[PDB]
């Protein structure tokens, strides 16, 4: 269809809260080849944020009931063969955003902001992916995850001030894979360490667009810092 | 907790 | 599957809030011809409740939107067609529970308690077709609704204490029915207090079992109540 | 409104 209607029905469907809807009608507007609006680009990952996000919610909670269930042989087994079962639907959907990455957003991204902003979301979908992710494969989506964040990072410390709400929320998600993914908290809490006091060291250079969010990011990176310290 | 939606 | 095992999947994917995959095992549940235990009847209304209410919330938005965009055509058309898109989805998850209670639910209830609590369901998926519903196809809707509710309200009457969660919460539904589809707030409001009046007269006819679900009823009954006078 | 989930 046309890529204005394409855009009008996803942000009917985020107000419907359909969210196959919504990521639906981004992903056409994606393959019609043309560079996304920091608005469509916001439509994009805010329908998949939610798509992926119910899966990685009922994921947690099945392997947390696997986990618990251990000597009750059924039950463990059922929670087990429905964790596979959620496992194959992540998967696709990091699949499906990883392609759109690959084939669209990154080649055809112009400017830095946009570069980092697809580069980091590369890196979130494989880091949804060694979530679920066991044996041989787990190390290389790894390591695509972590390079996808390193290049992003690189980046946006050339290019963007430490108060940019995305070099902010880049760091906080580059010191969640460190500390989840990684299992190292000392990475993890030194790169969400130098991300906030960078930022507080010219807050002169916050943007009154972007101050809230800013302000909001810093206000998170800091709490994985005092949880992970403790 | 990573970055979460603030559009 | 097994039966024990379908109503355990459920079980699973009620905790994983995939509604769908609830829906779906309480159904092959149902069809397989025998009366539902009272925890298999929780499964099975817990499981249409999220999977209808779902289209219910999305349509009241988009619905919304559609009357607010008068003078924007392509937009108002566009809200207008993703309402139907919705509306088909919501009048076939009422057909399908619609067509389980008239051909094993009903049908095979043993005991008045069953009974009144399929009645009362039946009531409640005709509501929300008459949410929905145009005037040719709503009065004949409407008029289901009610002598399902009707029929569910006398039998409680005589078989069911007043304290009986089953029988106060069909009045609360059959109270919102007259106050929602018939729009006469005096005998939503005559039905409430009677329910709550002669409920809190009896508080010594509690269980251990029942109380809990008994006195939120209770509360709910007179939230109502209060919300409807005023 | 209507009754909720138990």
């Amino acid at each position: 269809m046309d890529k204005n209607e394409l855009v009008q029905k996803a942000k009917l469907a985020e107000q419907a809260e359909r969210y196959d809807d919504m990521a639906a009608c981004m992903k056409s507007v994606t393959e019609q080849g043309a560079e996304l609006s920091n608005e469509e680009r916001n439509l994009l990952s805010v329908a998949y944020k939610n798509v992926v996000g119910a899966r990685r919610s009922s994921w947690r909670v099945v392997s947390s009931i696997e986990q618990k269930t251990e000597g009750a042989e059924k039950k463990q087994q059922m929670a087990r063969e429905y964790r596979e079962k959620i496992e194959t639907e992540l998967r696709d959907i990091c699949n499906d955003v990883l392609s759109l990455l690959e084939k669209f957003l990154i080649p055809n991204a112009s400017q830095a902001e946009s570069k980092v902003f697809y580069l980091k979301m590369k890196g979130d979908y494989y880091r949804y992916l060694a979530e679920v992710a066991a044996g041989d494969d787990k190390k290389g989506i790894v390591d695509q995850s972590q390079q996808a964040y390193q290049e992003a990072f690189e980046i946006s410390k050339k290019e963007m001030q430490p108060t940019h709400p995305i070099r902010l929320g880049l760091a906080l998600n580059f010191s969640v894979f460190y500390y989840e993914i990684l299992n190292s908290p000392e990475k993890a809490c030194s790169l969400a360490k130098t991300a906030f006091d960078e930022a507080i060291a010219e807050l002169d250079t916050l943007s009154e667009e972007s101050y809230k969010d800013s302000t909001l990011i810093m206000q998170l990176l800091r709490d994985n810092l005092t949880l992970w310290t403790s | 907790g990573s970055l979460p939606d603030l559009t």
